[PDB]
């Protein structure tokens, strides 16, 4: 379960405080995804004390509060459970805004990218047949990948040195370019441990 | 300049108290009761929520609450999500949002039920143990402050599998202040509206 | 990856063989989900030699393909990679079959299921955070839960005796009624354990 | 009284050769080469296929073959999955299928490659090692026999982290025979058509 409370004393009326917590949840929190369970508990809550009494201008409004989501979120991942990979996945040249999220999650959700990344393997392979479950516009043929800036995949095959890519450094960047249009859309995950497995088996929580 | 800050919570800006306490809840003893406490003059708020079709009490409430656009508090628990706890689960929820509005009435401020959130955290299906949660409000009500600590006390009571808090600070160079508190770890994939 | 070859001596045109593969592979090979990543190289053929020179009735046909692929999945499981739990998940009273088995993959897929079942943790917590997430009609007020024929939770609610079942043995079915029709379906899965991380991240495959 | 059997496989029923061989494909010189081979009289085959949109080559070549509904033989190769590789991917599928129907022309059947289904399992991205494995073809065309042992060493062939094959074999009363191999142990989720 994720909660979270923000408070401000900056002057605003609830519509506003809304439009603040709407887009900055599904910009930050709507893409923190570190194990795919979605809880039966999650709350954001945003107050308002106006004690500063100035009312800020809207994107003002709009732009601390995705702030201040966007750098708890960071927190959250580099404290999941039995994480030792902060990893970050971005999809780009997808048909929509939404095919690109919906890459980006099927890629950060799946098994075997996360036991991959938690030996620090670049299995690209794993990456390609992810993805390629997305329901989504897409072309195998038209399909990069760059793991921590390197390429690993090019146009659907190998990448010559993939195999070579060092990825036992902590934080790992994905870009997976699907070639099909502009959208994009990247998502906050981490690993699959044996720290992982160990605290969700041998207690109840 | 606009500086974005950690080590600073919720009591970053003015018109905010929290704490947090050990009120017995989690086994260990470790804090696991927080407030958050509005101190006016504006009173302004908003939410979003899991969801997921299985939503616990607390959740069904604080819904409830937020379709006025007020709040004075938040109350927030771990060591019990009080989910899967049926109409009487539902009604430790009340019961916690009565006890914080009296505690506050009895501090100074005229609160009642429908003005306090209720959070919940922990594993599902468990009876919160509700005589340590209403002596645990009457003490972090007369524990809570402006002061970071206070802040602090409060995100370190809301952590479950966490080994460190979450806290963050934007102080806009207008000179006003959003501050932050977050929890999770793991069952960590929000899908909110 | 599964690959499958099933050969028969039955005297039997394509279209013959194609009827009973569809419909085997629907009911046993589609519902069979390890760990959630389908391959880039599934295949399952169906070849005839027409050997015997005996034309079965269809029906008998469908039904020996059916009883061979799905004791085949019986085996797939059994040998999972990592495997300690070999379970069965059975949705019961969704309002279609397919509400069902989208239901029952929803709970098998997930984390937090599999690893409670590695730790032999009766947890319908968990059961009930994944169903409420699948995209299907659901009434969280008369869901109900049982493991290895005990219901731990009955109307949403904990039933008495909940934590106190015993899943130590390697066999372990979760059952699921909804209440709000009369859908059903079954998928095979397994836990989510130590081995199954370790042979996914020590090595490359 | 008809009867389902494992230990038994797809040279239980009457019509099929079948063998396995160590090609070197597999560092480990464990079995990676299986050839089923129908001998007649009747040819018919269905296929389903993975519905994931990224197809290995011996998938998207295994496809076209079976708009015929004709299949003389399927060659099935583990230690790589020959997917992600591409046009010579594919060059490299047909060739496989090219050798097989060769080589069985040569030992006493006439076969065209369109007529071999061909299947891969393994890593993906990799490329195949041609040689090695024109050599496996040659070999397991010479060694196939209808067998009991002869479906155990295709099935055997074909695991990659299997650590038992997988066989059964239904008896139906009315004396036709259903038989059947798979392998699969991990990436372990068809969605087929
Ligand atoms: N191990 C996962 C526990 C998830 C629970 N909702 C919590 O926040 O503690
Ligand atoms: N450990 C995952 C391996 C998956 C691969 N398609 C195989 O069957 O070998």
């Amino acid at each position: 379960t994720m909660l979270c409370v923000l408070t401000t004393d900056a002057a605003a009326e609830p519509a506003a405080l809304e439009r603040a917590l709407r887009r900055a949840a599904a910009a930050t929190f709507d893409r923190l995804d570190i194990d795919g369970s979605c809880s039966t508990n999650d709350t954001v809550l945003l107050l308002s004390s106006g004690a500063s009494e100035i009312p800020p201008a809207q994107a003002d409004l709009d732009e601390a509060v995705l702030r201040v989501c966007d750098d708890l979120c960071a927190q959250l991942q580099a404290d999941a459970e039995g994480v030792t990979k902060r990893v970050t996945v971005t999809v780009t040249g997808a048909a929509t805004e939404d095919d690109a999220l919906v890459a980006a999650r099927q890629i950060a959700r799946d098994s075997l990218v996360k036991t991959a990344l938690f030996g620090s393997d670049p299995n690209w392979g794993r990456v390609l047949a992810a993805v390629g479950m997305a329901p989504i516009t897409l072309d195998p043929d038209r399909i990069s990948v760059s793991f921590n800036g390197a390429a690993v995949c090019v146009h659907g095959v190998g990448a010559p040195g993939a195999r070579e890519v060092d990825l036992s450094d902590a934080d790992i960047d994905i870009t997976v370019d699907l070639g099909v249009g502009d959208g994009q859309a990247r998502i906050r995950t981490t690993d699959l441990s044996h720290a992982y497995v160990e605290e969700n088996s041998a207690y109840s929580s | 300049t606009t500086r974005l800050l950690r080590a600073q919570g919720v009591t970053a800006p003015a018109g905010f108290r929290a704490a947090g306490v050990a009120a017995g809840i989690k086994a260990s003893g470790a804090l696991d009761l927080a407030l958050v406490f509005n101190e006016g003059p504006d009173y302004a708020a908003a939410g979003v929520f899991t969801r997921n079709q299985v939503k616990a009490a607390p959740v069904l409430w604080t819904q409830q609450v937020l379709t006025t656009g007020r709040l004075r508090a938040v109350i927030l628990n771990s060591g019990g999500a009080n989910a899967c706890t049926g109409p009487a689960g539902f009604a430790d929820t009340h019961a916690t949002a009565e006890a914080v509005a009296a505690a506050l009435s009895d501090w100074g401020t005229e609160t009642g039920a429908i003005e306090v959130a209720v959070c919940s955290t922990g594993l599902i299906g468990d009876r919160l143990p509700m005589d340590k949660l209403l002596a645990g409000v009457a003490h972090v009500v007369h524990e809570m402050h402006g002061g970071l600590v206070g802040g602090d006390e409060a995100a370190h009571a809301i952590m479950t599998t966490d080994n460190v808090p979450k806290q963050v600070a934007l102080h806009h160079h207008d000179n006003w202040t959003v501050g932050g508190m977050a929890k999770g770890a793991g069952m960590l994939a929000p899908s909110l509206a």
